[PDB]
Formats: structure tokens, C-alpha cells, sequence
RNA sequence: UAAGGUGAUAUGAACCGUUAUAACCGGCGAUUUCCGAAUGGGGAAACCCAGUGUGUUUCGACACACUAUCAUUAACUGAAUCCAUAGGUUAAUGAGGCGAACCGGGGGAACUGAAACAUCUAAGUACCCCGAGGAAAAGAAAUCAACCGAGAUUCCCCCAG
RNA sequence: UUUUGUAUAAUGGGUCAGCGACUUAUAUUCUGUAGCAAGGUUAACCGAAUAGGGGAGCCGAAGGGAAACCGAGUCUUAACUGGGCGUUAAGUUGCAGGGUAUAGACCCGAAACCCGGUGAUCUAGCCAUGGGCAGGUUGAAGGUUGGGUAACACUAACUGGAGGACCGAACCGACUAAUGUUGAAAAAUUAGCGGAUGACUUGUGGCUGGGGGUGAAAGGCCAAUCAAACCGGGAGAUAGCU
RNA sequence: GUUUAUUAAAAACACAGCACUGUGCAAACACGAAAGUGGACGUAUACGGUGUGACGCCUGCCCGGUGUAAACGGCGGCCGUAACUAUAACGGUCCUAAGGUAG
RNA sequence: UGAGCCUUGAUGUGUAGGAUAGGUGGGAGGCUUUGAAGUGUGGACGCCAGUCUGCAUGGAGCCGACCUUGAAAUACCACCCUUUAAUGUUUGAUGUUCUAACGUUGACCCGUAAUCCGGGUUGCGGACAGUGUCUGGUGGGUAGUUUGACUGGGGCGGUCU
RNA sequence: GCUUGACUGCGAGCGUGACGGCGCGAGCAGGUGCGAAAGCAGGUCAUAGUGAUCCGGUGGUUCUGAAUGGAAGGGCCAUCGCUCAACGGAUAAAAGGUACUCCGGG
């Protein structure tokens, strides 16, 4: 699924909206990319699919604090 | 972004700075790869300490 | 509680009991075939096909307790690869399924009106999906009001069509 | 019943018995009746529960102007001889009835649109595994010999058994004629007809699902139906029509 | 051969042959919100799309707009040329790229 | 290589002139023999008046109102405008190098008696490819735009206030 | 010859139309013009010379002002832009040609 792992991003359903004002239903999709990480403590390659707007905020955290709450609900690396 | 070297990668480092650098080098060399330390406002204060 | 009774179509037959073990009515316990979450493997439902420990004064074939899946924890093992993960097995807990309405959430139309029609409308309605309980949700202000003040949330009647 | 006009040959009823159509819910207006009267009335709720309490609130007795504002006066204009709108003339709460609007709103009756499921046991196409094609006739490549050539070319027998070959059984299809048209049968029968060793046909199992599938292409078929299947729901859709 | 099973079997559909365009492989293209699959366990003598319809005489001229026309297309005037007309294979022109060949 | 910028220093004639002196502000003591005014050109600006500086004639004065200028200090101290020079910071174009992002429907090894998937190693491309957000253009291949009313069997063609 | 009465605020009452409209309009108050004065002038001898509503432009009115004073926006007055020519004017939004046409009827 298209699930942003970190910050819970998600797609939802937005409109196209014309001159005319026709309503289309359209879905808005998440700039989620695969990206590949390596722990030092589990000796490990692990990839994970991630916005990145998540890939900023595991640059402020840190890869370590969030697995700490990756671990927590029911995610899987 | 602010995050501060430890290795002897060429001339932007000196063992340590606070510099404004690309998000590749950050996120691609110093994030999960090593020689740095994310900026959250107590490792950068906690490595001036050490 | 009892002199009646062994449910009915439904008689008949054979009987039990009558002063305390007939039947009737209730609580508890056990048995609870097979299919069906169906759970050992399969399967065209009430079927087919196996293995490990325990038992045969008839130790051939078989019955009994097991052996489905997922999540977490613990233990034992355990790769490239040193360290360590992934993987495999076992133990324990919980779930899988059904159920009329109610609740939260994710998707979600057109017919029709506008006397045409596209904004709007019907409508977050019908329908689908996930989860929980006797209720759910929400709930103790970064809320209102206007210089007086109100003091969590919920439901009803006004204000107010 | 509809029509200017119906016995009209414009529509409907074979008959009888039973059922069946101007209602419900909420606002607003009018009439009659009923209490109180410049006052009338309670909603939620409490409640010995249609009692009583409870007047939060609503209407009216004051209107004008878009509004501030002014006020039995107001608006306009610099102000009116003025002009428009009002003033001392009773409303309110009940009940019943006649309308209006919202809803299916007196009752029955569309081509269509969308949502959720079910069907490839019929037919269209594909895949995998099997079966069938009586009989006769014509005779391609290749092999051998003879005529002919310096030798092939070309030619005459025999062998050979190829054909999206021919005639014609089962089988497949329906071009003609006839019957059947409240059928023997919701497409068949009778006699002629074309293929019938192939682009043939068939048994079994699977696949392709509806705005889609399939199609040697007719807009054919998708369960005796298809210019968009069936079932359930929005839906008692809408009608200016009968 | 095939088609409107149930009012139209043919001049309709299909058909080998011929031709054009595109595709260099993780292919063009298609079913798919994606994974994946077909194409194809194939590799420009292969594949997809399109047109014509055996065969013979044969496909003549033109690349200006979107060298290549069997693509979207065109093939008009003036005179010259095949025994007494007309038509003009051919050779100039109007710079608009060039003008109906055979039958 | 083009544009901005941080620091270092020059840079500015109404006209004569020890000297091409920019603006408003402090100011009566500073330097040179650790070699000075005053004169000269080369590249350089030019109204060819000269100045900047490398070089150089020279070996003792510059200076403060100065005896000159409409406006006085290259005695000293400050934020500055224009021109212009240097490395470097910042942002773009061109091409090259990378190997870490990423792709790998190339090969090998393990989980694994597995053509799935995951990991490692190697090679190939490569900051492209591909993707999300916004937006310009193309696009009767598709849809909505619905495209009006009066007319005597009739061929033309009009009319609307 | 002289002048702006082609001025504002009005206006009883009327005709004609379903209405809007149009038309005459005695006369009040202020301020004008002509004439010596009485008096007349609120456009054109009359019947056609017209575009309403919405939106936008311009100025004013201190009228309101989502806490206050502003401001924004709204309201009122005057005016302009439409062959809305299909002209009492349906929606922000279609015109056409078939000489590329076809079906049904008389």
C-alpha cells in the first residue's frame, strides 16, 4: 500500500475542479520513495517506504528514535 | 542542514562544524552510513560538551 | 409435585407406579455422531487419505492425546558473515466464525428539481468495507461573550425558520 | 369516458362474489363555534401522571424609513399649499371544516441512470486431454527403363500415394418447394441441396462477466431475451400523457 | 470456406499473395490505479497496426504543408510533337513541388 | 564562464592651481634620512589638463587659515555613492570524474532439495532514468455546450422592435 | 433683440392601458429669464428617435460598522458601458452547413 510508514500519510480523494466547476473524484498521492538503511546495531540492510517529507523527519530525529515507535505499532522491516 | 562531521571528508570539515550543506550529503552520506550526528538541539550541544 | 403416566398425528401393543426411586417441572454435571470458523492433509458438505507416545494372556490392523493459520513473548538451534540478524522447532496467551438494530471511521453515485442544463441540488442518502461494546463517540477550553460575564462533555424545548 | 358533435364502425366492460382509491405528518390563510379579554397561551420537564405546578418562549395592543434614527407621527426635500404609509375601530388560545406549500401525496401505468451480487451446463472464442470420417474414381514430388540431346531440357510405360482434389454414406448446415402458423415441435417434418482428409466435427474439464466479454464482423450471442443479461435496492424515479 | 440460431447465404465477411508504417528487447501495443501478464520462453526473413484481394499487361509524375507517396494528397492553363481533325508518350513555361501514364 | 556579495585598496576637472579637492561632521600637532615634496612615460582613463602605480630624474620638505579656490585638506578619524581589480563565498550554463542515491527482466552465494521474495559480492549505466505536487502548450480521439418560433399538397426566399 | 424654466423639491386630480409605462397638469416655496406692465417659460405642433433587470467603472451621502476608534463590505443618490436588432430583453455558456447526407410521408 501507498502508506507513508513514518508520519502515517495516506492517500485521500480530492477533486479536479474546472472552469465549469465539474466535480472528478482524483486521488492525491504521496511523494513516497524506497530508500535503503543501514543499522549498526542489528548489522542489517534495511529499506523502507517512506514520504519525503518522512525522510525529513528522520533527518531531524534520527533513524534510532524512530524505529523506537516503528517497532511499536505493528510495522514491519 | 546542521548537522556536524567527525571524519576527515574533504574541505568543509575540521573534525566538527555546524555547517548549511545539501540534503544528499546529509541524507546519503552522514545518515545511515555514520560520521555525523542528526541536529536535535541536544546531540550538537552534547558533542560541544565532549 | 405426584396418582397417574410412557410428547403429537394415533389408535392399538407391552408396561411402570399409587405414600414415596413412575411420569411431569427446574438448577447443576456428563454424554454431546457428522458437516459447518472446521482446525492432521485434501475435499464436489454431512466424505476420502496419513504420522508420533500410550493398550492388546487373540500384541497382524486399529482406538486414545495430539499434529490447521496469524500476532506477541520465552527457550533451543541457527546462514553469506567475524560479531549479529534473518530463518526453523517447541511452550503460553489472544483471535479467526455467526448475530436484528445502534456507534466510530474509509470510499460513495444517479434518477429528480432548477419546468432545458453544466454551478447547486438530491447527499455524505442508498450501497460496500474495518473494528468495538452494552452502549459507542465526545469530554475537562489555545471555548464563548463583550468590558457585565459564562465555566467539561451529552440529550430535549425555545430562541429561529 | 373523451369530444363542437357519438347508436355511431373513437375507448372500456363475458357474468357473479370479495377487495380497491382525496388520507397521514408539519407550517400558513379563511369560516363557524368556544373561554378569556388588552390580554391570550404554556414548550421541555416535575408530577399523587389527560389533574396540578412550571410562562423559558410566541402573538397582539405603533407604526414609518434601506438604515441610523424619529414616533402618533414617520419618509422625501433647504422647507413644503404638500404627497405616500398609519393613528384613538380586539386580539389570542382551543376544536372542526375549506384551501395553499413540503413530502409518493386521489389511484394504476415508460423508454432510461447508478450501486451490490449471479450466470461461458445454451451460444461466441481460446487451452488441455480423447473419438469419428462406409465406398469408388482422378493420379503430385521422388525411384527405374526406353526415345532425344556432347549431357540436362522434353517425352512413353511401371512403381510411388501428395491434394485447403472429385462423386457420395454417418455427421455438420439449412438454399429451394410443400405442410405446420389456437403446431407433433415457442423453427420441425418431407423430397431435392453443399461440405464430407479438413480453415472438418465431437465428448469431457477449465478460462474470457455487463458499459463488459466474445465476434472469418450480423451491432450476431451471453440460459426459448441483447441497439447494453438477470436478480435485489435508490424507486411509490419522472409524465405537461391515457 | 464464414455470417444476421428464429423473415436477408449474397455482390456481404474472411482468404493465401502483394504493399506501407512503427517497434533494438526491460520492444512497439494491450489487460492492469500497482504488482504482474500477454506479446514471447520469439529478436527486423521476427512482431503490432492498416490497405488491397489469386494470376498476366502493370503501378506513370510530384516531398511545397502534415530523399521517402502501394501515407494524410494532387495530377490545372499557353503553345510544339504519331500522313487530310481532335486527343499528346515526350519536350518548355507560369517557381505554386509537378501535372492523367498505360488501359 | 556570466551574474550578486564578503575583505583589501584606488576612485570623483564651473576655471586657475604646491593637487582633476564628493557630501554633510571632530580637529592645531603628524611624518620623512627604517631615504621626502617637485618633475617623466610605458599598459591604462581622457573634454590630450593630467593623475594612479611598477620604474625612475632627485637627495631634504610636507604641512593648518596658508600669499591661491564660488566650496580646504593627501596632517588624522567615521558610516558611505559611482567606477574598477584580486582570490574566495552564492547562484546558473557547458563538459568531464565519481559510487554512495536509484535501476539492473547480467552472473554468483545464503535463508532454500524454491525461476517467488529478502540480504551480500561483483559489473553495467547513472544524477539521468522513473516518480509525487503545481503549471504553459498540443489534442472533435471522448463528453457537456443545446443548436428558437410563425410557412396549405409545392417549386423561390424572407419576417421578428 | 434679450436669455437658460431643457432648475430643484413638489403637485390635488385625470385619461389610456392587466400592470409597468406615456401624456396633460391648476397651483405652493425658493431662485431665475423676457417684457414698460398685465403675464408667460418644469423643452422641441402632437403622434416613432428606444435598452428595463444583473455585473463593472466614477463621485458623494460619516447611513450601517461581527470587542473599541478606524478600515473593509453593504445600503442610498446621480451617471456611463450592450444592433441583449431574436429589441416587456429565458442560464456564465453554440452558431451553422449538408453542395459529404439519410429516413418517413404526400
Amino acid at each position: 500500500s501507498r502508506v507513508c510508514q513514518v508520519t502515517g500519510k495516506r492517500p485521500v480523494t480530492g477533486n479536479n475542479r474546472s472552469h465549469a466547476l465539474n466535480a472528478t473524484k482524483r486521488r492525491f498521492l504521496p511523494n513516497l520513495h524506497s530508500h535503503r538503511f543501514w543499522v549498526e546495531s542489528e548489522k542489517r540492510f534495511v529499506t523502507l517506504r517512506v514520504s519525503a517529507k518522512g525522510m525529513r523527519v528522520i533527518d531531524k530525529k534520527g533513524i534510532d528514535t524512530v524505529l523506537a515507535e516503528l517497532r511499536a505499532r505493528g510495522e514491519k522491516y | 542542514m546542521q548537522v556536524i562531521l567527525l571524519d576527515k571528508v574533504a574541505n568543509l570539515g575540521s573534525l566538527g562544524d555546524q555547517v548549511n550543506v545539501k540534503a544528499g550529503y546529509a541524507r546519503n552520506f552522514l545518515v545511515p552510513q555514520g560520521k555525523a550526528v542528526p541536529a536535535t538541539k541536544k546531540n550538537i550541544e552534547f558533542f560541544e560538551a565532549r
